[PDB]
DNA sequence: CTCTCTCGATG
RNA sequence: AUCGAGAGA
C-alpha cells in the first residue's frame, strides 16, 4: 500500500489537481530518510537513531516548478522501498542494531 | 431477487495506509497550494512546515484530518505499535 | 501416602501475562485531594483513592447503613462548612471569622445566619447553578 | 513486596519459643503443643510414632496455615501418663530407628562398587 | 477541622428553587465586571478591577481575601455581576418563555380566556403548577383577538435565538410584556410570587461565578465570560459611538449567542462554538450531565479515603466473614482511635 | 536467552550438557530423543528443559555494544 | 455492585503476600472468581459506623 | 543468579558455619567462601564462560570446600555466560552455608524416586 | 487453586521458572523560551531551588543523572533539572521521580540532544519480577 | 487471515479498451429488444456496454490474468444466470491465494494444476537458499 | 564525569557545556558510564 | 441510554 | 487536569 503510494499516487496528487496562474507542479522525487540538525549539517538518519533521539523518520519531498524546491517531509514506512532497510542484509540490521 | 446483503465483505474495502495518506496529502497539498497562491496574490518561500507538521500530526495524535475535531476518524487511525510479544 | 485417584500430569505450554500484584495493589489513608472538586485524585500512580459509586451507595441504603454512608460522603471524602443566610438562603454570607463578622450584602443580615455541613461538591453545585440564573435556596426549617 | 523472609520457616523469630505447651480443655488429661519453625516433616513422623503407644488414647498434628511454618500436636495418654513421656518417649524410639537405619545403611554402603 | 464559628450548626431541611432577579443579582454581588482583562495587567502578577477581582477570591495562597482574609481554603465563593447592554434569552428557558407569550396576548398583559370562558374554569382549577400549564398554554395558544385590548395576537415561532411574529420580537420587548403580566396571572401559570417571575427568564444582568468554580492550572469559563464581556464592550462601542442599522443587531446576537452558548453548549443549533485549542468548550450544562457530570459523577458517589484495591484469591484456611489483608495495607489504612483508660497501654504499644 | 543451569523440576544440572547436546546432534548425527538420553537426561522433565530451550544468546553476540 | 450482598463486612485477618484472601463460600454473592478479579476494601472511622458495619 | 545454581563442594560443609551464627562482620573464613571470576572477550570467535573459570580466593584452611563439581566430560562444568569480542565480565562470589527451605540453589540432590507396594495390595489407590 | 486459580512449585520459581525482565525508560528534556531561558540539567540544593522533592537526590551526579548500576527505590531522584523564573530560591524544581510503587537498577542512561537542539536524556531502569502469589498466567 | 491481501489498485483503462477491442458493443450503441440475451460488461461499477458469446471473453481474460499480461490482483466475475460481467480493479478489495484445478488433464480427470515437480522446484530453492511464489503465479 | 558513545568503542569524558557529539565519529547519541561505587545481588 | 489500571498525544 | 486510544472481570 504504502509503496503504491509512493511510486504512483503522490505524482498524481500534485500534478492531476494543482495548477496556478503562472507555475505548473512537474515530477515529485522521495529522497532518502534524513535529518536536519540544529548544527545545520543534514544528514542520513537510521530508525534506531530516529527512536532514540525521538526523531521522525521522515524523507523530503521536491518538485519541479515552471513558468528543485522543498515542499515537506513524508513519513517513510519502515522496511518500504525508500527505507534503508529494505535493501540491507542480516549482517547490515545487526550492525545497524536493528532486529532481523 | 431478495435484498441485497449489506454484511457482504465483497462490497466493503480496506483502507490502508495509502489511501489514507493521500486523502491526508491531498488535503495538506491542496492548503499549500492555496497559501502559495495567497503568496503569489500578495505581490521560493515556501511554507513546507504544512505538509511536515500535517502528516507528522495526524500520524502521532490518530486523528487523520489535520487539526480539526469535527473528524469522525477520532477513533485513533495510527496507533503506538504493541510490543509485547512478537506475536503482538 | 498414595493417592486414590490418579492425577492427569504432563507437560503443558504456559505464560505468563502482565498483570501483575505488585503492580495492581492500592492502598490509600487520606491523601492528595483535586483542585476543582476537592475530592481524591484518580489513580494508583498518583496516590488516588477509589470511587464509591452509585451502585455501592445503593448497596449501602439496601443495607439500611446510615452513618456509613455519610461518612464515606463527608469525612472519607470532600467535608465543607458553609454559611447561609437565614432570609434568602443563598452562600452570599461574608463570615468574617475571629472577629465574627457574618455578614450579607443585599439583605442587611449580622445575626439571624446560619450554618451547614454538606459535600463540597454539592457546594459547586449550588454555586454553578448560582451562575446559571437559579437559586438553590437552603432554609434550614420546615 | 509483602513476601516474608525464607528463613522465618526454620529460624525463630524474636522472643517465640520452640516449644508451646497447653493444657487441652476439652478432655481430660490432654495437651496441645505448638511446634514452631516446623512442617509435616516432623508432625507427621511424631504423631505416626505416638499411634505406637498403646498407652496413648489421641494423638494428630495439624498446619492451621501454610504460609506460617508451624503446627499444633493434640496428644491425650491414659490415667498415671503424662504426655510429655510419651513424646519423650516417641523422640528417642524415633532417634534409635534413625541410628540403627544411619548404621545399617553405612554397612550395606560399605559393600558397594563403582 | 477548619475553625470555630459562631453559628449555630443546622441541617438542611429544604430546598426552595427558583429565578435570579438582576436586583438580587446586583445587590449579592461584591464586585462589578468591567475589564475582560484576565489577571495581569501590565506585566503586572495581580488582579486588575474587571474579571477576577481579589474582591471574588484572592489566588495566590495568601492569608488575605476580600477583608474577610480566612485564606482561600474556608474562603467559599463571592459571586460577581455584569450588566448587558441589551437584555438577552436563557437558552435553557427559550421553550418556556416562547410559551408563556402564547399565553398572555402581546401590548396588555392579560391572559385570553377568563371564568367567562367555560373551559378555562376547568383548566384553572388544577393545583398542580405543572399540569395547570399544561392544561391553560394547550387552550389558550389558539386565541387570536382578546380587560380588553383586542390586539390581533400574532403566531410565534422558534428561530435561533429570537423570536418572530405573524400578523421579529425584542428581547426588550418581552421584557416589557412579562414586566406587565402582574402577581394573579402568575398564580395562574405556574409562576411564584418573590421566587420566580416570567420577568426574571430573560437575563438583563448575569451574575460571575468565583475563582473556585473556574480555577487557573485558565479556565473555560474563564475564557466564555471573557467572550461575553468582549462582545458586551463591542455592544457598548457599537451604541455610543457610530450606531448603524444593520451592525449593531449583529452584536446583540453575538452577545446573546455567547451567554446562551456559556450555559449550554449542546442546542440544536450547529454552531457549537469552538475555542481557541478546537476545543468544543465545557458549558455549565456540560458539567452537571452524568454519568461523569457533578451529580452523578461527584455527588451519587465519589473517590473516599481509607480504601484499598487488590487482586483476590481462595483460602480454605480462612473464616467466612473473614478477609486477608496484605501487611502492607495493613500499615497503609489507618483507624482514629481514642486514648482511654481500657487501651492506653496497647495504644502506648502501637505508637 | 541461554541454557538454564538448572531444571526448574527436580533440580538436576543441565547447563553443563547444552554443547554436548548439540554436538550429538551434528557430530554424531544422532536424533534429539538419543542424544537427550545418552545425556542422562530420563526424566521428561529435564528432557524437556534441554529439548524445549532455545538458545538466543546467540542472535544477542551479534550486536556490537 | 448488582445487589446488596456485593458490600459485605469481615473481620481483618493481616497476612503476608498482596493478594486479598477470602474464603470460598464467599465466591458465590459476590460472583467472582481468582483469574485476575481485584476487589475493594472500605475501612470505618468511627463507632457508630463500624458498629453498623459489625451489626448490619 | 546463574551463579547462584552453581554446585560447588560442600563436603567439609559441616565444619563450616552459618554466616548468621558466626561473630565476624558480614562474612569471613570461618562461614563463607570466597571465589572470583575474571572474564574477557579475547578471540574472534564467541568466548564462553564455564564454572571452571571461577578461581577460589578465600583461605580454605584445609577443609574441602569451594570447588565447583565438574561432572562434564571436557572438564568445563555449567555454561555460565557467553562473551562476544570485546565484552568483560568482571564479579566476585560470596558463597554461604544454607539450606534449600530458603532456595532451591542450596538443594544437596535432584530427584528421589519413592514406591511402595507395587501391586496395590494395601489398596490405597483406586486405578 | 479453586475458581479458576493455581499453585505453583516454588522450588522451581526459585530455580528461573517464569522469572522476567522489566525495563522501564523515562524521558525528561531541557525546555528552551525565546529570551534564551533554559532548564538545566544539575543536582540542586535543598537552599538554591524551591519546592523540591520529598525524596533523596544523593545518587544524582553532577551532571544531574544517575550512574547506571545504582540501585534505586521508592521516590528516588531519577533526573535532576531546575526551571529559573539577588534573590534567594532563584531556581524551581523540575526533577523527575522514580515510579512510587516500583523499585529497582538503572540499567542504562542516555544523553542526547534534540532535533532542535535540546539536550535530553532517556533513562532506563531494570527490575526483575518473580512470580508471586496473585501473578496472573 | 494469514494469506489475505489488499488489493494495491491499477488501472482499468487497457482492460477497457481490451474488451472494447474484443467484441463489445458500446452502451450507447445498444438495442435490448434486438439482443436481450447479450451480457452486460461492467468495470469498477461502471456499465460499458453488453457483450454476446460471454464465454470466450471470459476465458481469454482468465488466461492474460493467469499469464500476467491482466494483472492478478484484478478481480473478474461472471455471473451467468444473472447474464453479467463484473471486472473489478478497485482499491481495497481483500483476496486471497487459492489453487486452480483445472479438466485439461487427457490421461486423468479433474486435477491440480500444480504437481509434485512445482513442489520439488519450491523445496529445491528453499534448500539452495530461482523458482518462487512469482513463478507459481504467473 | 565521563561518557561512552553509542556506535563506536570510545570513551568521551567531556562533562557539562559540551555533550554532543563524539570524538573521531559524528553520531549524538551518548551513554553514561557504569558507577565504580559496586552493588552487590543476592543470588537467588 | 451505557469499575479499574494504562499508555500519548494535546493546552 | 481537558479530549481520543489500548486493556482488565
Ligand atoms: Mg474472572
Ligand atoms: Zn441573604
Ligand atoms: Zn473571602
Ligand atoms: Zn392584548
Ligand atoms: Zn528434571
Ligand atoms: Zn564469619
Ligand atoms: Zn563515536
Amino acid at each position: 500500500s504504502f509503496n503504491q503510494f509512493v511510486d504512483y499516487t503522490l505524482q498524481d496528487i500534485i500534478c492531476e489537481d494543482s495548477t496556478l496562474i503562472e507555475i505548473s507542479f512537474g515530477k515529485i522525487y522521495v529522497t532518502k530518510p534524513m535529518v536536519n540538525e540544529s548544527d545545520g549539517v543534514t544528514h542520513a538518519l537510521y530508525p534506531q537513531e530516529a527512536r532514540l533521539r525521538n526523531l521522525t523518520y521522515s524523507s523530503g519531498l521536491f518538485v519541479d516548478v515552471k513558468k528543485k524546491v522543498f515542499i515537506g517531509r513524508l513519513p517513510i514506512m519502515l522496511r518500504s522501498k525508500n527505507c534503508y532497510l529494505s535493501e540491507a542484509t542480516e549482517s547490515d540490521l545487526y550492525k545497524l542494531k536493528e532486529c532481523p | 431477487k431478495d435484498q441485497d446483503d449489506r454484511d457482504h465483505f465483497g462490497k466493503k474495502r480496506l483502507d490502508l495506509a495509502g489511501p489514507l495518506l493521500a486523502q491526508l496529502f491531498k488535503t495538506l497539498f491542496k492548503k499549500l497550494t492555496k497559501d502559495i497562491f495567497r503568496y503569489m496574490q500578495r505581490t521560493l518561500a515556501i511554507n513546507a512546515k504544512t505538509i511536515t507538521s500535517g502528516l507528522k500530526y495526524a500520524l502521532a495524535t490518530g486523528n487523520w484530518g489535520e487539526q480539526k475535531k469535527a473528524m469522525s476518524s477520532r477513533a485513533g487511525v495510527s496507533q503506538v505499535l504493541n510490543r509485547y510479544t512478537y506475536s503482538s | 501416602k498414595k493417592l486414590m485417584a490418579q492425577i492427569f500430569f504432563g507437560p503443558t505450554y504456559y505464560q505468563r501475562l502482565r498483570h501483575m500484584v505488585d503492580d495492581k495493589i492500592h492502598a490509600r489513608a487520606r491523601g492528595p485531594m483535586q483542585v476543582l472538586t476537592r475530592q481524591p485524585v484518580e489513580g494508583r500512580s498518583r496516590d488516588g483513592g477509589l470511587r464509591f459509586g452509585e451502585m455501592e451507595r445503593d448497596c449501602m441504603i439496601a443495607h439500611g447503613a446510615a452513618s456509613f454512608l455519610k461518612e464515606r460522603l463527608m469525612e472519607a471524602s470532600d467535608a465543607f462548612r458553609v454559611h447561609i443566610c437565614g432570609i434568602c438562603g443563598l452562600m452570599t454570607v461574608i463570615a468574617k471569622l475571629n472577629h465574627n463578622q457574618f455578614e450579607c450584602k443585599g439583605c442587611d443580615n449580622k445575626i439571624d445566619i446560619y450554618q451547614i455541613h454538606i459535600p463540597y461538591a454539592a457546594k459547586l453545585l449550588f454555586q454553578e447553578l448560582m451562575a446559571m440564573n437559579i437559586t438553590p435556596r437552603l432554609y434550614t426549617d420546615r | 513486596m509483602n513476601a516474608p523472609d525464607r528463613f522465618e520457616l526454620f529460624l525463630l523469630g524474636e522472643g517465640e519459643s520452640k516449644l508451646k505447651i497447653d493444657p487441652d480443655t476439652k478432655a481430660p488429661n490432654a495437651v496441645v503443643i505448638t511446634f514452631e519453625k516446623e512442617d509435616h516433616t516432623l508432625g507427621n513422623l511424631i504423631r505416626a510414632e505416638l499411634l505406637n503407644d498403646r498407652k496413648v488414647l489421641f494423638a494428630a498434628y495439624k498446619v492451621e496455615h501454610p504460609f506460617f511454618a508451624r503446627f499444633k500436636l493434640r496428644i491425650q495418654t491414659t490415667e498415671g501418663y503424662d504426655p510429655k513421656d510419651a513424646l519423650k518417649n516417641a523422640c528417642n524410639s524415633i532417634i534409635n530407628k534413625l541410628g540403627a537405619l544411619k548404621t545399617n545403611f553405612e554397612t550395606e554402603w560399605n559393600l558397594q562398587t563403582l | 477541622g477548619q475553625q470555630y464559628s459562631s453559628a449555630p450548626l443546622r441541617t438542611v431541611k429544604e430546598v426552595q428553587f427558583g429565578l435570579f432577579s438582576p436586583e438580587e443579582v446586583r445587590a449579592i454581588s461584591v464586585a462589578k465586571i468591567r475589564f475582560p482583562e484576565t489577571m495581569d495587567e501590565t506585566q503586572t502578577r495581580a488582579k486588575i478591577g474587571g474579571l477576577n477581582d481579589p474582591r471574588l477570591g484572592s489566588i495566590d495562597r495568601n492569608l488575605k481575601c476580600q477583608t474577610c482574609q480566612e485564606g482561600m481554603n474556608e474562603c467559599p465563593g463571592h459571586f460577581g455581576h455584569i450588566d448587558l447592554a441589551k437584555p438577552v434569552f436563557h437558552v435553557g428557558f427559550i421553550a418556556k418563555i416562547k410559551k408563556v407569550c402564547e399565553c398572555v396576548c402581546m401590548h396588555c398583559g392579560k391572559l385570553l380566556l377568563d371564568e367567562h370562558n367555560e373551559l378555562m374554569r376547568q383548566a384553572l382549577a388544577i393545583k398542580d403548577s405543572k399540569k395547570r400549564f399544561a392544561a391553560i398554554w394547550t387552550l389558550c395558544k389558539t386565541k387570536m383577538v382578546c380587560g380588553g385590548c383586542g390586539n390581533t395576537q400574532p403566531t410565534i415561532r422558534k428561530d435561533g435565538l429570537k423570536l418572530v411574529g405573524s400578523w421579529v420580537l425584542s428581547t426588550e420587548e418581552i421584557l416589557n410584556i412579562f414586566k406587565h403580566i402582574s402577581v394573579k396571572d402568575f398564580t395562574s401559570l405556574g409562576f411564584n410570587e418573590v421566587f420566580s417571575r416570567p420577568e426574571w427568564m430573560i437575563l438583563t444582568c448575569l451574575p460571575v461565578p468565583p475563582p473556585p468554580v473556574r480555577p487557573s492550572i485558565e479556565d473555560d469559563l474563564t475564557f466564555k465570560l471573557a467572550d461575553i464581556l468582549k462582545a458586551n464592550i463591542s455592544l457598548e462601542t457599537l451604541e455610543h459611538n457610530g450606531a448603524p442599522h444593520h451592525a449593531i443587531e449583529e452584536a446583540e446576537s453575538l452577545l446573546q449567542f455567547h451567554v446562551a452558548t456559556y450555559m449550554d453548549n449542546d442546542i440544536a443549533g450547529q454552531p457549537q462554538a469552538l475555542q481557541k485549542s478546537g476545543r468544543p468548550v465545557k458549558s455549565i450544562r456540560a458539567r452537571l450531565k452524568g454519568k461523569e457530570g457533578r451529580i452523578r459523577g461527584n455527588l451519587m458517589g465519589k473517590r473516599v479515603d481509607f480504601s484499598a484495591r487488590t487482586v483476590i484469591s481462595g483460602d480454605p484456611n480462612l473464616e467466612l466473614d473473614q478477609v486477608g489483608v496484605p501487611k502492607s495495607i495493613a500499615k497503609t489504612l489507618t483507624y482514629p482511635e481514642v486514648v482511654t483508660p481500657y487501651n492506653i497501654d496497647r495504644l502506648t504499644q502501637l505508637v | 536467552m541461554i541454557v538454564p543451569v538448572r531444571c526448574f523440576s527436580c533440580g538436576k544440572v543441565v547447563g553443563d550438557k547444552w554443547e554436548s547436546y548439540l554436538n550429538l546432534l551434528q557430530e554424531d548425527e544422532l536424533d534429539e530423543g538419543t542424544a537427550l538420553s545418552r545425556l542422562g537426561l530420563k526424566r521428561y522433565c529435564c528432557r524437556r528443559m534441554i529439548l524445549t530451550h532455545v538458545d538466543l544468546i546467540e542472535k544477542f553476540l551479534r550486536y556490537n555494544p | 455492585s448488582l445487589h446488596k450482598m456485593s458490600m459485605m463486612a469481615h473481620r481483618v485477618k493481616v497476612i503476608p503476600y498482596s493478594t486479598f484472601r477470602l474464603n470460598l463460600s464467599v465466591t458465590s454473592p459476590y460472583n467472582a472468581d481468582f483469574d485476575g478479579d481485584e476487589m475493594n476494601l472500605h475501612v470505618p472511622q468511627s463507632e457508630e459506623t463500624r458498629a453498623e458495619l459489625s451489626q448490619l | 543468579h546463574r551463579l547462584g545454581l552453581i554446585p560447588l563442594q560442600s563436603m567439609d560443609i559441616e565444619q563450616l558455619e552459618y554466616s548468621r551464627d558466626c561473630f565476624c562482620e558480614d562474612h569471613c573464613d570461618k562461614c563463607s567462601v570466597v571465589l572470583t571470576l575474571q572474564a574477557f572477550g579475547e578471540s574472534e570467535s564467541t568466548t564462553n564462560v564455564y564454572s571452571k573459570d571461577l578461581v577460589i580466593v578465600s583461605n580454605l584452611m584445609g577443609r574441602n570446600i569451594g570447588h565447583p563439581i565438574i561432572q562434564d566430560k571436557e572438564g568445563n562444568g555449567v555454561l555460565i555466560c557467553k562473551l562476544r569480542k570485546g565484552q568483560e565480565l568482571k564479579l566476585t562470589c560470596v558463597a554461604k552455608k544454607g539450606i534449600a527451605k530458603e532456595h532451591a540453589k542450596w538443594g544437596p540432590a535432584a530427584a528421589i524416586e519413592f514406591e511402595y507396594d507395587p501391586w496395590n495390595k494395601l489398596k490405597h489407590t483406586d486405578y | 487453586n479453586q475458581e479458576d486459580s493455581m499453585i505453583m512449585n516454588q522450588s522451581s520459581i526459585d530455580r528461573g521458572l517464569f522469572r522476567s525482565l522489566f525495563f522501564r525508560s523515562y524521558m525528561d528534556q531541557e525546555k528552551k523560551y525565546g529570551m534564551s531561558i533554559t532548564e538545566t540539567f544539575e543536582k540542586p540544593q535543598r537552599t538554591n531551588t524551591l519546592r523540591m522533592k520529598h525524596g533523596t537526590y544523593d545518587k544524582l551526579d553532577d551532571d544531574g543523572l544517575i550512574a547506571p548500576g545504582v540501585r534505586v527505590s521508592g521516590e528516588d531522584v531519577i533526573i535532576g533539572k531546575t526551571t529559573p523564573i539577588t534573590a534567594y530560591h532563584s531556581k524551581r524544581d523540575a526533577s523527575t521521580p522514580l515510579r512510587s510503587t516500583e523499585n529497582g537498577i538503572v540499567d542504562q542512561v542516555l544523553v542526547t540532544t534534540n532535533q532542535d537542539g535540546l539536550k535530553f536524556v532517556k533513562v532506563r531502569v531494570r527490575t526483575t519480577k518473580i512470580p508471586q502469589i496473585g501473578d496472573k498466567f | 487471515s494469514l494469506m489475505s491481501c489488499i488489493s494495491v489498485g491499477t488501472d482499468p483503462m487497457p482492460i477497457i479498451t481490451f474488451l472494447s477491442e474484443w467484441g463489445m458493443e458500446p452502451l450507447e450503441d445498444y438495442v435490448p429488444h434486438q439482443s436481450p440475451d447479450a451480457t452486460r460488461v461492467f468495470v469498477n461499477g461502471v456499465w460499458h456496454g453488453v457483450h454476446r458469446n460471454p464465454a470466450r471473453l471470459m476465458e481469454t481474460l482468465r488466461t492474460l490474468r493467469r499469464k500476467g499480461d491482466i494483472n492478478p490482483e484484478v478481480s473478474m466475475i461472471r455471473d451467468i444466470r444473472e447474464k453479467e460481467l463484473k471486472i473489478f480493479t478497485d482499491a481495497g478489495r481483500v483476496y486471497r491465494p487459492l489453487f486452480i484445478v483445472e479438466d485439461d488433464e487427457s490421461l486423468g480427470h479433474k486435477e491440480l494444476k500444480v504437481r509434485k515437480g512445482h513442489i520439488a522446484k519450491l523445496m529445491a530453492t528453499e534448500y539452495q537458499d530461482e523458482y518462487t511464489w512469482s513463478s507459481l503465479l504467473n | 564525569l565521563k561518557y561512552i558513545c553509542a556506535e563506536c568503542s570510545s570513551k568521551l569524558s567531556l562533562s557539562r557545556t559540551d555533550a554532543v557529539r563524539c570524538k573521531d565519529c559524528g553520531h549524538r547519541i551518548l551513554l553514561k558510564a557504569r558507577t565504580k561505587r559496586l552493588v552487590q545481588f543476592e543470588a537467588r
